[PDB]
RNA sequence: AACGUGUCGCGAUGGAUGACUUGGCUUCCUAUUUCGUUGAAGAACGCAGUAAAGUGCGAUAAGUGGUAUCAAUUGCAGAAUCAUUC
RNA sequence: CACUGACAGGGAACGUGAGCUGGGUUUAGACCGUCGUGAGACAGGUUGGUUUUACCCUACUUAGCUGGAAAUUGCGAGAA
RNA sequence: UUAAUGAGAUUCCCUCUGUCCCGAGUUACUAUCUAGCGAAACGACAGUCAAGGGAACGGACUUGAAGGGCUAAGCGGGGA
RNA sequence: CCCAACUGCAGACCGUACUCAUCACCGCAUCAGGUCCCCAAGCAUAGAAUGCUCUGGUACAUAGAGAAAGGUACACUCAG
RNA sequence: GAUGUGGCCUGGAGGUUAGGACGAAGCUUAUGGCGUGAGCCUAAGAUGGACCGGCCUCUAGUGCAGAUCUUGGUUGGCGUAGCAAAGAUCUAACGGAGAUAUACUCAACAUGCAACGUUGGAUACUGGAGCGGGGAAGGAUUUCGUGCCAACGGCACUCGUA
RNA sequence: AAGUUUGAAAAGCACUUUGGAAAGAGAGUGAAAUAGAACCUGAAGUCGUGACAAAGACAAUGGAAGUACCUCCAUUUCAAC
């Protein structure tokens, strides 16, 4: 399930998802530049970077990604705007805010507490290279575990 | 040249299907099955390959007549008197 | 709403092109309604397809 | 600082291990035990209320008849009888 | 041959082919001479003959962020 | 020996030119940045040098000299 | 029984969808390769060259932003 | 290189002696103890769910780090190389969940982006040796309508030879 | 290539809520859903996360001795013992 629980259980609000076909490695830092933030300040990045004005600082999986601006508020050079995972992102956010409000939470004062994605399984596709060879053409999904509790 | 734009020369077929094994392996100018000999009385059989002999040897399928006639002499053609 | 199947029919009865056959940007949902040879034939006599 | 490193707790991916075994392999025995022009073996089509494969069957087609046996078959449905039998 | 003050000699895996080029050398085709019965041979001549891959680590060239004097710690205190 | 013929081998002349002196400017598509998608080769471990010895040409060893960390674009000296 | 013009009745079997290719076939694939036949418009022009156009067909082949170096081109120019 | 070891370990057999639903095998470990070692044993499982330990003897397909070893899986490279021949799309409306998607503040921009199908306009291409209309070979339902979008059409799809 | 080896029994997750859906959050069945349908056990390798340890550049690993801090470990001792 859920690789921690939350202090108070009952003042907390959980969502999940699994096999999402977002990559993986976009979603890892998509997903956890929201790790410790209230979710009203991190559903606004979200829509921030969709508006292209704030970026996703790329840490881990950040290879000859190129160079902007928008990635010294992270403390970065590096950074990018992956669309793909931001409103997967937003979606997952938007199941934990509803699963807050059914439990009787206030949404506006809910802080997420724990992020963590996953590799999931791979699917299989094929491309073709020179002198008739088949090579391998993975897509990576991934799993999205997060919680949210009462501040 | 030789290898992909070669195979775009291929036309034709060089066997279809055989009446007598349906292997498509009757070679269509040369009027005679690759597999069964078809219409050589005789089959192809060959101890070279054991294999093969195996794959279309009795049992291998239906048996109609033989089940029956297996029965038959074993309860030794038993007759109402 | 697509009017492809209409498109295909008009373009046969009138024994020309797609380029040359007009359906009306209005009305669209009664030239979908036409599933027919005989119900396009309306459609051409009505002037919704020209 | 940030990447990165190490350890521990918890998760994921991944299907080894153990237990399980209506399968295989090997040995031995018993017979009024050895196909076909009276059309075999093999190959092809088809057949169920529902049925792709497989199995069984052949336009009498998941079977007819006869002996036993005694209430089912079964995913659903259908089915005279609740059965000496028909 | 000519200019110049002068037209010194050398090394760097006989510097340097994922830098180039490919004229030579040294495959398979072919011609000549000589040799060999022959197939063939010749540091003899001749003509024709695919030059592959960097996105890794260093090196180098530029281009960003960034802590740190106990060179991350000690509170371990030294001023051109 | 030879007219004609030849994507055959060779030499010279006219013309012509960025082949060169000696490079410069411009265009399309790239590279480059982004969204989506997404491999391979290769991969003992790794990766700053000088000299020394050493399997006689070290990234590891000896003695010295360097070396704060992480990064983007290139590049072909090394990685025999 | 045989001719002429009628008339009456009967004319059995199999194939028939779709494709024929910058996506329907072969090339491991919707692969810039390969694959026989028929119909073939107007103008320029010698014209089945080449260029453009009515009919028919198509906007499908990852896109956006956008003057780094270095590239590729069925792209150019350059004083003496 | 030879030999020895009441030397260690594994699958089975003949004996013997034990254990297990109050938890067997297997698995996990900053669980310690013992042994020079091969290993043995205990502890814990917030593991598991049914078999199995010791000792004597017998037996064998009996011990793995490497064989450009075999099979399966994984992996850095790496969100990297790239997805650049065949000139090309623009606009409004309709459709669609695919939007004009917002704690406070806040008139709108500076906080829901980017992408689809159809129709009408616009622009362009193919240019009759055609991304035209029919056939053979080959293929065999790809044809047609409706529905549908998990996988597939190396981007996308509400579209499709799915 | 592939054991359909879930569970004793399908009792195979009604119903509520968010979502276009896939699904999530609850609620139920069951001794056990971390037994939820290619479902017993679920290793290694690799990866995510939280906590902590720190750490220049001596590639890392390693040996021997100490020390700082930790220790769900073991053993011993706790009255003139
Ligand atoms: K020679
Ligand atoms: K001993
Ligand atoms: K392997
Ligand atoms: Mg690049
Ligand atoms: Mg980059
Ligand atoms: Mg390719
Ligand atoms: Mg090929
Ligand atoms: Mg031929
Ligand atoms: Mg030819
Ligand atoms: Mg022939
Ligand atoms: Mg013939
Ligand atoms: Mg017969
Ligand atoms: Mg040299
Ligand atoms: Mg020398
Ligand atoms: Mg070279
Ligand atoms: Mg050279
Ligand atoms: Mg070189
Ligand atoms: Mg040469
Ligand atoms: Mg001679
Ligand atoms: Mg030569
Ligand atoms: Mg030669
Ligand atoms: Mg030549
Ligand atoms: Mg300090
Ligand atoms: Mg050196
Ligand atoms: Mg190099
Ligand atoms: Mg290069
Ligand atoms: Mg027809
Ligand atoms: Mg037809
Ligand atoms: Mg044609
Ligand atoms: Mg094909
Ligand atoms: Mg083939
Ligand atoms: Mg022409
Ligand atoms: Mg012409
Ligand atoms: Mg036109
Ligand atoms: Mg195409
Ligand atoms: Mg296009
Ligand atoms: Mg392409
Ligand atoms: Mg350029
Ligand atoms: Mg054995
Ligand atoms: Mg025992
Ligand atoms: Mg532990
Ligand atoms: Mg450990
Ligand atoms: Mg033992
Ligand atoms: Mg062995
Ligand atoms: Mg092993
Ligand atoms: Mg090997
Ligand atoms: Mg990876
Ligand atoms: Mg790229
Ligand atoms: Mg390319
Ligand atoms: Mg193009
Ligand atoms: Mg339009
Ligand atoms: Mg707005
Ligand atoms: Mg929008
Ligand atoms: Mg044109
Ligand atoms: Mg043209
Ligand atoms: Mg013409
Ligand atoms: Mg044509
Ligand atoms: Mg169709
Ligand atoms: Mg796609
Ligand atoms: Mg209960
Ligand atoms: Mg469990
Ligand atoms: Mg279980
Ligand atoms: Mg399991
Ligand atoms: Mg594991
Ligand atoms: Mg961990
Ligand atoms: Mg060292
Ligand atoms: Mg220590
Ligand atoms: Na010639
Ligand atoms: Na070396
Ligand atoms: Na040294
Ligand atoms: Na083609
Ligand atoms: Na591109
Ligand atoms: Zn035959």
């Amino acid at each position: 399930h859920y690789s921690r629980k939350p202090q108070v259980s009952s003042k907390s609000a959980k969502a999940k998802v699994s096999d999402l076909r977002c990559h993986y490695k976009n979603t890892f830092e998509t997903a956890n530049v929201i790790n410790g933030m209230p979710l009203r300040k991190a559903q606004q990045l979200y829509r921030q970077v969709l508006a292209k004005t704030r970026c996703i600082p790329f840490k881990r999986y950040n290879g000859k990604i190129g160079r902007t601006a928008q990635a010294k508020e992270w403390g970065q050079t590096k950074g990018r705007w992956p669309r793909k995972s931001v409103v997967a992102m937003m979606s997952l956010l938007k199941n934990a805010e509803a699963n807050a409000i059914e439990k009787g939470l206030d949404p506006n004062q809910m802080v997420i507490k724990h992020v963590q994605v996953d590799q999931a399984a791979r699917m299989r596709r094929r491309t073709y290279r020179a002198h008739g060879r088949i090579t391998p053409y993975m897509c990576s999904p991934c799993h999205v575990q997060l919680f949210m509790s009462e501040k | 040249t030789k290898g992909t734009t070669s195979m775009g020369q291929r036309h034709g077929r060089t066997h279809i299907l055989c009446r007598r094994c349906g292997r498509n392996s009757y070679h269509v100018q040369w009027e005679r099955c690759a597999a069964c000999a078809y219409p050589r009385a005789s089959r192809r059989r060959y101890n070279w390959s054991v294999k093969a002999i195996k794959r279309r040897r009795t049992g291998t399928g239906r048996c109609r007549y033989l089940k029956v006639v297996n029965r038959r002499i074993a309860n030794h053609f038993k007759t109402p008197k | 709403v697509s009017l492809k199947l209409q498109a295909r029919l008009a373009s046969s009865i009138l024994g020309c092109g797609r380029a040359r056959v007009w359906l009306d940007p209005n009305e669209a949902v009664e030239i979908q309604n036409a599933n027919s040879r005989k119900s396009v034939r309306k459609l051409i006599k009505d002037g919704f397809i020209i």
